[PDB]
RNA sequence: AUGCCCCGAAACCCCCGGGCUACACGCGCGCUACAAUGGGCGGGACAAUGGGUGCCGACCCCGAAAGGGGGAGGUAAUCCCCUAAACCCGCCCUCAGUUCGGAUCGCGGGCUGCAACUCGCCCGCGUGAAGCUGGAAUCCCUAGUACCCGCGCGUCAUCAUCGCGC
RNA sequence: AGCGGGGUGGAGCAGCCUGGUAGCUCGUCGGGCUCAUAACCCGAAGAUCGUCGGUUCAAAUCCGGCCCCCGCUACCA
């Protein structure tokens, strides 16, 4: 009842080159990794590695909704912009291979009211 | 000789149909995959299902257990590259149902967008919802 | 284009992320169907308009497919897009929610792009919803016209159930 | 207090007597017609019969006990 991703434990995923890991992800993630990371993602990754090393005792806030979750990011809490505020996300092992934006909804759930004037033919 | 009901892999099969179409009653087997397994087993896909003998049924079930090891291509199975083991699997009946349920449950545990959409019973693959997808009752003004 | 009134360190000018794609519900215009005046599998036939150098790409090789690697010729009555579909012949299915219908969803593989989650398009296996011809009402059309069938251009990095034409 | 009568969609009435589909008119919601409203047309929702029991192959219908409503009469601190 441990975690496995394609028959690998978490540690085996930790000690992998970015290329070796890219062969396990779905096609969209593989193409995104092969084409390189954008500069903003580079800065975010630098901050993440610093925080893991034992420095940067501050919360991580980022505008990068298109960043792919990587195994070395597991255990940290990231604040992802949803359009008007930063929401906390706690990265769990079963999130590997997803974009960050999937965990920060940008619209509010709809609870309908009573239909107003002009909602039907007879109300006009 | 002729049997009007033949039991294969826990599903009764109509004995009057051609074997390729009789096989589709199994959940997880469509018309294309059925023809593939008929060809691999070396049986005429146009024969009546009622003329199957016991050894032939045993062989068909053996093939359905692990198609890849019997020569069926990896790009033909309904769950390639399994999320847990990493292998190429083909699931039928209950196993298929519980695998799909587990996939949706995993999506729901991490509070992903698609998991929320599954919970609320709303379209998941990006459809517009202002006009179509209406299932309910007209409200009064 | 332009008078008057307003803002004139914000109502002007840039950058990042969201939205215009929300969803108990009412309506317009369409597409796909409810099967035999058919569905599937193999085989055989015959176009026109337009467009191409930030582009059209034959021909060879690799891959099951979507696609990938090289690349002649073309600034074009010369080279390319470009060997249409409805139609015809043979076999399977025989009136059934089905070998009718293909919505919805799972897993995997690709392309464009600085970026594909919100929110793109394509391919393989699986899954298999409503629908069995439609009340009161109401639209279009007089001849190569209406019905039926595909194709080109515009938009366009990618994307056509649309517009204008054939 | 005594006697007589009756309870059925939101409203007012059939369906009893002769047991075996719960109908009629208005009303609400939606679509039609008209430049728009009313009138008119179409479709759908809505009571399982005041409750409880007995009878019967089967009860709104036959019977009985309760709850409520209406009418008539006796009734002088
Ligand atoms: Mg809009
Ligand atoms: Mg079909
Ligand atoms: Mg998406
Ligand atoms: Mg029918
Ligand atoms: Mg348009
Ligand atoms: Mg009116």
């Amino acid at each position: 009842k441990e975690f496995r991703y394609r028959g690998y434990t978490l540690e085996q995923l930790m000690n992998m080159s970015l290329e070796e890991l890219a062969k396990l992800l779905p096609a969209r993630q593989r193409r995104s990794l092969k084409r390189g990371l954008t500069p903003e993602q580079k800065k975010l990754l630098r901050k993440i590695r610093l925080a893991k090393k034992g420095k940067y005792n501050k919360p991580i806030r980022t505008h990068c909704r298109d960043m792919i979750v990587l195994p070395e990011m597991v255990g940290l809490t990231i604040y992802v912009h949803n359009g008007k505020e930063f929401v906390p996300v706690e990265i769990k092992p079963e999130m590997i291979g997803h974009y960050l934006g999937e965990f920060a909804p940008t619209r509010k759930r709809v609870q309908h009211g009573a239909p107003g004037i002009g909602a039907t033919r007879s109300s006009m | 000789d002729f049997r009007h009901i033949v039991r294969v892999a826990g599903v009764d099969l109509d004995g009057n149909k051609q074997l390729r179409w009789a096989l589709t009653a199994i959940k997880g087997v469509g018309i294309n995959f059925a023809t593939m397994v008929c060809r691999v087993a070396g049986l005429d896909p146009f024969m009546k299902a009622g003329y199957l003998t016991d050894e032939q049924v045993k062989k068909i079930e053996e093939i359905l257990q692990d198609p890849v090891a019997h020569g069926i291509p990896r790009w033909a199975v309904n769950r390639p590259k399994d999320y847990e083991t990493g292998r190429d699997l083909h699931l039928i009946t209950a196993k298929l149902d519980m695998a799909i349920r587990e996939d949706i449950m995993r999506l729901r545990r991490i509070r992903a967008y698609r998991g929320i959409r599954h919970e609320l019973g709303l379209p998941v693959r990006g459809q517009r919802t202002r006009s179509n997808f209406r299932r309910g009752q007209t409200v009064g003004v």
